[PDB]
RNA sequence: UUCGUUAAAGA
RNA sequence: UUAAAGGAAUUGACGGAAGGGCACCACCAGGAGUGGAGCCUGCGGCUUAAUUUGACUCAACACGGGAAACCUCACCCGGCCCGGACACGGACAGGAUUGACAGAUUGAUAGCUCUUUCUCGAUUCCGUGGGUGGUGGUGCAUGGCCGUUCUUAGUUGGUGGAGCGAUUUGUCUGGUUAAUUCCGAUAACGAACGAGACUCUGGCAUGCUAACUAGUUACGCGACCCCCGAGCGGUAACUUCUUAGAGGGACAAGUGGCGUUCAGCCACCCGAGAUUGAGCAAUAACAGGUCUGUGAUGCCCUUAGAUGUCCGGGGCUGCACGCGCGCUACACUGACUGGCUCAGCGUGUGCCUACCCUACGCCGGCAGGCGCGGGUAACCCGUUGAACCCCAUUCGUGAUGGGGAUCGGGGAUUGCAAUUAUUCCCCAUGAACGAGGAAUUCCCAGUAAGUGCGGGUCAUAAGCUUGCGUUGAUUAAGUCCCUGCCCU
């Protein structure tokens, strides 16, 4: 059993993932670490006007998409009672078992 | 009446912009569908930064 | 530019299509006051011949609504 | 030309039991999608909207292709003429508020 | 049962985030509009709009919400209620340079000339606790030329990072 | 080494 | 006849005036080239019924992400429909407004029209006002955005000196620096915007944090050569390799010299680094470009035989010519054949309206087809088994086997349709080109160049562009002579 936080802010994440942790800690549950996925990034280049004057001058815009992973298994009502939890909208949330 | 022949599944006339339906101007396969005369200026409202 | 488009008139100004029949429509005969005779053909049954008469031709015959065409020797 | 008897009808029903209508700009010159609510696709509901926002009726909003029809107090006061014809039933938007 | 990718559902939120905010700024310029926050929750989508006046928001006995909650509900795909809409007021009016703007269209739209608009407004944010502003109106002003009038007081950064934010 | 003209107004 | 003419003086602006600085978009010492030949793609002139148009020094010329078979398309040719909203009003058909089979005409089975006559039913048809639309005109009316000045370093206020005052000093003789960056001299003092500082990325490291969607040591399953406890790959703990969170780490600090107490340069060491590359980037201008980006818009034209939108062709490609960005070669440091061996960004599905990424087996020589499987992704392509490079053979200074342009035949694939444009493969024809005159472009270290891959349009699809990797130079680290700019 595992649950997948997608992030799109760092900050948010570590928070998250602390706040996290902090609620995980006092249960008697074997806590697997929270796995650092490479950052994806959605690079785009942008010709930056509508009309082809100048320098062949270019935006170029980024996305830091964030991906976490933790591991604990559990039965669907140890599950249901860990899943919810007032959350971020920065972070998505995703279970599978 | 005959409206509409010339089925249009591909191409760049199948191509309709969701912004302005600018279809002379490219329409990037990025799931997503704009100009680049506006993607310009609504990048930092849909989440992309220029570091 | 300055270009100028002008009426060469390769074609006349022709008329559009102008729906015109008679003043009424009598489709039914009365036979000794009562008796109704019928002298146009009725439409084969596929949902339209309830009310619905084809129209006339040397070799065919055509329906107003589903358009429905028979033809006979 | 005649839409159908069923189509003005249909329409204005549901017109009645929501007070907002949908559509895209997409009349039939690339491609014909039908309209996810009703029969028939786009013209057919934008005849039907134009003769209401160009009566002072409903009130138009436009989202980068989608029309967003608006209905105001004047317009549910001039709808009590569609109103001749069911009894007098308030919408889903003026009767409560949950 | 249907799904898409993490590279793809992110700038389809996105788009839908700059879809919904810029519409409301469309429709909703009456009042002072500011900015919209949208929650992403599995049993109830969350839309909080943040606005200055928040009377036209809650319309006469909650009709115009209701209005904009079925404009949502019935083009983006959440039938039986699943988007519920909240108002926030906003109680520093002089913070949010929007709702600035945007009180500034309103009134240089109905007289309420453009010395007297720029003084008023510089004033006002000059007021509202702000180190410095910056307002600009460009435009065809008494003539055939478009004059660029600019007016500034206080401390203003233009360059780095922190200008963002 | 040479390169002419652009009024009336418009802050 | 006229309401000014004029005088010093202040600040801009402008000079075909001077001085001092800065810049590899200037030069020096060089490298790679272009201009020479062929081809690709834009531009001008022709031609055309049309070869739609904007842009013309940097600041236009593979730019409009502009790679057009129809769409894109705005240009010619011919032909449908009104989506003509809405108000008054004519016939209102004793309720007859819109749709079409058969034949002629038209590409058409457009009912476009005609002969023929069935159907839908108060939404109609017509007129008068009004509205809509346009990739129609006007960027020298405009908004926004971009480019350029200018990535150069330059601008402003408070208090106080000078002047009656506009104003001026501050904001400067000099030194240094990428910098109006500081030190200094000082009627100026503390200050502000801009430059730095800011954010991202790259380089170093901890047994800091931690992983079956990433690996390692042993061990087991288990194959293989000697057979001698060894070696090479297939299938209980820790993050060093992979990934990413915080913190550390570099500041010209240490020494010696050059410099006024200075500001700061030069050589060395410890160090991973004696500092990498980008983003943002002021006050203010151009009467720079864009109305062909829009439901951003002012004014003018049209709205029924349309400058609206479709349908079917042609066109932007069209050629005695000139110009620009590029690609291929002019070979032996090389071409061909065979073997060997290494990557990094990133992309990929039932999409908020049409769609992939590709493993495995068989067939075909190949371009390709068939069946089956995985992937909405550190999982599947994929331990991206790339090119260049390295080893062996052939070629032997011959326009040669380099060059592959032009040209004929055939075979595959997308697409409804490929011929006066697709694209790919096989055979064959095998040109100029012998290192390019005058002039000219870019460049200071993982940099130029060689070389391949990924995204953008994509269906077919790169010789363009944006990024990533492999190998990896020469020679400067200085200057105001040429050019351009700034200040006084
Ligand atoms: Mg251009
Ligand atoms: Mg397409
Ligand atoms: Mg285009
Ligand atoms: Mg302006
Ligand atoms: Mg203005
Ligand atoms: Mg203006
Ligand atoms: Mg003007
Ligand atoms: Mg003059
Ligand atoms: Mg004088
Ligand atoms: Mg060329
Ligand atoms: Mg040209
Ligand atoms: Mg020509
Ligand atoms: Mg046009
Ligand atoms: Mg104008
Ligand atoms: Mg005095
Ligand atoms: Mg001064
Ligand atoms: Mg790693
Ligand atoms: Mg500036
Ligand atoms: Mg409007
Ligand atoms: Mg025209
Ligand atoms: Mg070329
Ligand atoms: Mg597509
Ligand atoms: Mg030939
Ligand atoms: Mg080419
Ligand atoms: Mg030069
Ligand atoms: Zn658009």
């Amino acid at each position: 059993i595992r649950i997948t936080l997608t992030s799109r802010n760092v900050k948010s994440l570590e928070k998250v993932c602390a706040d996290l942790i902090r609620g995980a800690k006092e249960k008697n549950l074997k806590v697997k670490g929270p796995v650092r996925m490479p950052t994806k990034t959605l690079r785009i280049t942008t010709r930056k006007t509508p009309c082809g004057e100048g320098s062949k001058t270019w935006d170029r815009f980024q996305m830091r998409i964030h991906k976490r992973l933790i591991d604990l298994h559990s039965p669907s009502e140890i599950v249901k009672q860990i899943t919810s939890i007032s959350i971020e909208p920065g972070v998505e949330v995703e279970v599978t078992i | 009446q005959l409206y509409w022949s010339h089925p249009r599944k591909f191409g760049q006339g199948s191509r309709s912009c969701r912004v302005c339906s600018n279809r002379h101007g490219l329409i990037r396969k990025y799931g997503l569908n704009m100009c680049r005369q506006c993607f310009r200026q609504y990048a930092k409202d849909i989440g992309f930064i220029k570091l | 530019k300055r270009k100028k488009k002008s009426y060469t008139t390769p074609k006349k100004n022709k008329h559009k299509r102008k729906k015109v029949k008679l003043a009424v429509l009598k489709y039914y005969k009365v036979d000794e006051n009562g008796k109704i005779s019928r002298l146009r053909r009725e439409c084969p049954s596929d949902e339209c011949g309830a009310g619905v008469f084809m129209a006339s031709h040397f070799d065919r015959h055509y329906c107003g609504k589903c358009c429905l065409t028979y033809c006979f020797n | 030309m005649l839409m159908p008897k069923k189509n003005r009808i249909a329409i204005y029903e549901l017109l009645f039991k929501e007070g907002v209508m949908v559509a895209k700009k997409d009349v039939h010159m690339p491609k014909h999608p039908e309209l996810a609510d009703k029969n028939v696709p786009n013209l057919h509901v934008m005849k039907a909207m134009q003769s209401l926002k160009s009566r002072g009726y409903v009130k138009e909003q436009f989202a980068w292709r989608h029309f967003y029809w608006y209905l105001t107090n004047e317009g549910i006061q001039y709808l009590r003429d569609y109103l001749h014809l069911p009894p007098e039933i308030v919408p889903a938007t003026l009767r409560r508020s949950r | 049962a249907v799904q898409i990718s993490k590279k793809r559902k992110f700038v389809a939120d996105g788009i839908f985030k700059a879809e919904l905010n810029e519409f409301l700024t469309r429709e909703l310029a009456e009042d002072g509009y500011s900015g919209v926050e949208v929650r992403v929750t599995p049993t109830r989508t969350e839309i909080i709009i943040l606005a200055t006046r928040t009377q036209n928001v809650l319309g006469e006995k909650g009709r115009r919400i209701r209005e904009l909650t079925a404009v949502v509900q019935k083009r983006f795909g959440f039938p039986e209620g699943s988007v519920e809409l909240y108002a926030e007021k906003v109680a520093t009016r002089g913070l949010c340079a929007i709702a600035q703007a945007e009180s500034l269209r309103y009134k240089l739209l109905g007289g309420l000339a453009v010395r007297r608009a720029c003084y008023g407004v510089l004033r006002f944010i000059m007021e509202s606790g702000a180190k410095g502003c910056e307002v600009v109106v460009s435009g065809k002003l008494r003539g055939q030329r478009a004059k660029s009038m600019k007016f500034v007081d206080g401390l203003m950064i233009h360059s780095g990072d922190p200008v963002n934010y």
